[PDB]
């Protein structure tokens, strides 16, 4: 449990991470952010130094790979499978898809057993 | 119908030279036909002047019929080494090096 | 080479190159598997992932029993959209190497990112 | 140091080729990166001179690229050769 | 500075050259100098290698390798390999 | 003491202060610094800004080397004991 | 495992004299020391850098083994 | 003591990932009268001094 | 940003954020500066796919400025146009026909440079020490007696 991977934790990391870049979450919000090829290279930078980051404070022994992909506003057919060899009681694997106005990015996180 | 084996093929009838695309905004049809007579221009005069090769490559794409995209002139810069950013019209852009030459080869179309 | 063996010692890493061996491995199963460059419908949506699952078992085939193979597929139609993915991962520096390839046809893109990690 | 880089050749007005040279010093300080230097001149000329401008730097290059009349200007600075045209 | 021993081959334990290239640099290395020694006809050797690198790697690698030598030079990423093979040090980087 | 020595520069072309220059940097350099791995960078750094970039020179006491160097742009001397090669590719 | 080659007599076995009149120990191993012995004793080369020039210029050189018997067979 | 890897690490676990379908044109119009793309043809050289 | 202690007192060794693959340093030769530059600091981000498309979204900032460029074509062709057809009798010139009437000789000028480059060639040289001597002296005091006699 206190050094047990949990599904439920690493989902809060992620969410800390879209939240930071440019989430004020539902209401009292007004946010809106087109896809720009300049705006793009530095989202992917930002979103994964805070992902990583959010990770690591709460982070207990396990070695972490993260991985961000931003769709360009859908418009296509796009389908990610997420397969880790590791042991199951060791460690889980959580891939979640988010829906930001204009740009759809999908992130995945791993947990490798130290 | 062909030496050794009858009817040839749909494949086997078209060979491509080797090439290595940085970036390829284009028609597949049409990049195809750019790489093999920038291959053939290359081998016509190994070792010349690049200014000498990009003169005849824009007059043989201007040249054939139905490769046109419109807007603006037809114009390819063929450099070993350049770092450049230029407006293109939409689909009209191909970029391509040839492994043997060694030389990178942009064609596209600036209205 | 007493530190050679000390070094052994700390870590026994097993660093069997992995950079290009398992990027030449992922790179020769895609093509086959990737059939027809045209075909992109709803139906071969469902079909991506089988193709994920082959991919796994061939990585642990080409000497990474050792290590832990963490691979991701993405299957996307590209039409002119712009989409970049960047995978950033925390590993003992040097203990650990990652093989990407990416492969794009005239109407379907196909990329693989595999990454291994070193555990005992 | 580096000194005004010598255009080998031009079609430009003699106002507007100073405004060349200006621009070109400012960009090579500003930015290292060849591909960044032939970006940072495009943009520059675009509120001055409209929407269509070209910029290529390359240390090797030669090709012929069509060009409106008093729109093409190329000048080499110092181990380095800078290449703009507009439409 | 801290050199580390791989394929039998001691270089820099913090590869600048890729993974997969660096190993076939360091095994066709070791396989020329099994067949042409260093001390006698060395200038053939590294003539060989320089040859063998254009083959399999992008044109223009530049090989430089002496008993005793200092050199710095600038190289492209991924495209610096230095290893120590016996008392000889082999440095080649690709322009 | 430099008996034989391979020289490839251009000659009465205004290029001739790169083989003058190459002689007299390598001889101030190679003394005060005193070091293999410096009297390269040194070397490099002054002919870089003389001459331009894409400069790569090595300097060993005894080393064997095969290189692709642009025409004219070669030179290979010895300055006292030591021996420095430097060209220019790319 | 020969193949066929004839070769001279003369010098082969000039090398099996010298070499068995210093080996003659039986020891089975060769040193650095030993290959000097021979020219040593009959006073063949003036000193030791000749021997050692061309013995250096094979390949290279180490302590005591058995490959030292090379130093004849090119001597 | 020591570090060892006795105990079996032979577990694979896989999770699917998706988007939400919508109208292909989503109130957008395909590509641009002029396409402006930047081409680097050059490589980026790293400088490592081995003595 | 975190520190794994290893079991049994092994030497100490952590994790960290910044990815090994990528090059420990990129330098980019300066023309302003006239020197090499070094940056020891590096993005060191992995992207697998980089894609970049010419899609915009309806009312863009980019969308205008499209707008304009095709509004300023079609200005200059419709001028075009209407001269020649005001100019001619019943003029029934094409609209395509127009605009590659308009390209003119002395309207467009093509030009082609390129960059002098030197043939690259390939020269092997080595290089091998003066020849050292192995020197044998015995001194002795009759010998040096026997000198200065």
């Amino acid at each position: 449990t206190d050094k047990e991977y949990i599904s439920e934790e690493v989902q809060k990391a992620i969410d800390d991470s879209v939240k930071q870049v440019f989430g004020i979450k539902d209401d009292s919000s007004q946010v809106t952010i087109t896809y720009n090829k300049d705006k793009v290279n530095l989202w992917t930078q930002q979103i994964i130094d805070y992902t990583i980051r959010g990770l690591n404070k709460l982070g207990k022994h396990f070695k972490y790979c993260v991985t961000a992909i931003l769709q360009q506003t859908n418009h296509a057919g796009i389908s990610v499978q997420i397969t880790a060899y590791q042991d199951t009681a060791t460690d889980g694997s959580l891939i979640q898809c988010y829906e930001i106005n204009d740009i759809y990015a999908i992130v995945s996180v791993f947990a490798m057993a130290v | 119908m062909s030496d050794s084996d009858s009817d040839e093929g749909r494949v086997v009838e078209e060979p491509l030279p080797p090439h290595i695309i940085r970036f390829n905004d284009m028609a597949q049809h049409l990049l195809k036909k750019v790489i093999r007579q920038a291959d053939v221009l290359i081998k016509e005069n190994p070792q010349g002047l690049e200014k000498d090769i990009a003169l005849n490559l824009v007059k043989f794409v201007k040249s054939q019929p139905e490769f046109k995209i419109g807007d603006g002139e037809w114009q390819c810069i063929i450099g070993k080494n350049f770092g450049c950013s230029l407006t293109f019209d939409a689909n009209v852009l191909a970029f391509f090096d040839l492994l043997p030459s060694r030389k990178s080869i942009l064609l596209f179309k600036s209205g | 080479r007493k530190r050679e063996a000390s070094l052994i010692t700390l870590n026994y890493i097993k660093n069997r190159f992995y950079p290009s061996k398992i990027q030449k491995i992922i790179k020769e199963l895609f093509e086959d598997r990737l059939k027809g460059v045209e075909y992109d419908p709803n139906n071969a949506n469902q079909l991506s992932e089988r193709l994920v699952l082959e991919l796994r078992e061939k990585i642990k085939r080409g000497k990474v029993p050792r290590y832990k193979i963490g691979v991701q597929v993405v299957f996307g139609e590209i039409k002119g959209q712009g989409l970049r993915i960047a995978s950033k991962c925390l590993w003992d520096v040097q203990n650990d190497n990652y093989a990407s390839y990416t492969y794009t046809s005239e109407k379907v893109y196909c990329t693989g990112i595999v990454f291994g990690c070193y555990f005992e | 140091m580096n000194h005004e880089p010598e255009v080998k050749a031009t079609d430009m007005e003699e106002d507007m080729i100073k405004r060349v040279k200006e621009i070109a010093i400012n960009a090579v300080k500003e930015y290292k990166q060849e591909k960044q230097i032939a970006h940072y001149i495009k943009y520059e000329f675009d509120k001055i001179d409209g929407y269509g401008w070209n910029c290529i730097v390359g240390r090797n290059f030669g090709s012929h690229i069509i060009h409106q009349t008093k729109k093409y200007i190329f000048f080499k600075i110092n181990e380095l050769c800078l290449l703009l045209w507009k439409a | 500075q801290q050199y580390k021993t791989f394929m039998g081959a001691r270089v820099l334990w913090p590869p600048e050259c890729a993974d997969d290239i660096l190993e076939g640099a360091i095994r066709e290395t070791q396989d020329a100098l099994k067949k042409f020694e260093i001390a006698r006809e060395g200038q053939k050797i590294a003539e060989h290698l320089k040859k063998y690198m254009d083959d399999h790697f992008d044109p223009y690698w530049h090989v430089f390798f002496g008993k005793n030598f200092g050199c710095q030079a600038v190289h492209n990423k991924n495209r610096f390999i230095y290893f120590y093979i016996e008392k000889t040090a082999f440095l080649m980087y690709q322009t | 003491h430099a008996n034989e020595q391979i020289i490839d520069m251009p000659e009465n072309s205004e290029m001739k202060s790169m083989k003058n220059d190459a002689f007299s940097q390598a001889k101030f350099a190679v003394e005060n610094y005193k070091f293999e791995n410096k009297i390269s960078s040194h070397i490099k750094k002054f002919f870089d800004e003389k001459y331009g970039p894409n400069w790569h020179c090595v300097v060993g006491k005894h080393f064997n080397a095969y290189v692709s160097y642009d025409s004219k742009n070669f030179i290979f001397f010895y300055e006292g004991q030591l021996a420095i090669l430097l060209y220019r590719k790319g | 495992m020969a193949s066929e080659v004839m070769n001279l007599s003369e010098e082969d076995i000039q090398f099996c004299q010298k070499a068995f009149s210093d080996y003659d120990e039986d020891g089975l191993g060769a040193i650095k020391v030993s290959d000097l012995k021979l020219a040593l004793e009959n006073i063949g080369c003036s000193l030791s850098e000749n021997d050692l020039f061309k013995m250096i210029s094979e390949v290279d050189e180490k302590n005591t083994g058995l490959i030292k018997f090379s130093d004849f067979l090119n001597i | 003591k020591e570090f060892n890897n006795p105990i079996n690490f032979q577990d694979t676990e896989t999770r699917y990932g998706g988007i939400q379908n919508q109208v292909v044109n989503i109130n957008q119009y395909v590509q641009r009268n002029p396409n402006f793309i930047d081409l680097d043809n050059i490589a980026e050289l790293s400088e490592h001094s081995v003595n | 940003l975190t520190a794994q202690e290893l079991n049994e007192d092994m030497p100490s060794k952590m994790l960290e954020p910044k990815n090994p693959q990528a090059p420990k340093n990129i330098t980019v030769y300066d023309y302003y500066t006239r020197k090499f530059k070094t940056d020891e600091l590096v993005d060191q981000m992995i992207v697998h796919f980089s894609m970049d498309g010419d899609y915009i979204w309806k009312e863009s900032n980019e969308y205008k400025t499209q707008e304009e460029i095709r509004d300023t074509k079609k200005a200059l062709i419709k001028e075009a146009m209407r001269k020649q057809e005001s100019e001619e009798p019943g003029a029934n010139h094409d609209e395509e026909a127009i605009k590659q009437t308009l390209r003119n000789k002395f309207n467009y000028n093509t030009r082609e440079c390129q960059t002098i480059n030197p043939s690259i060639r390939e020269r092997g040289v080595s290089t091998e020490p003066p020849p050292s001597d192995t020197i044998c002296g015995n001194i002795t005091q009759w010998e040096i007696f026997d000198a200065y006699y």
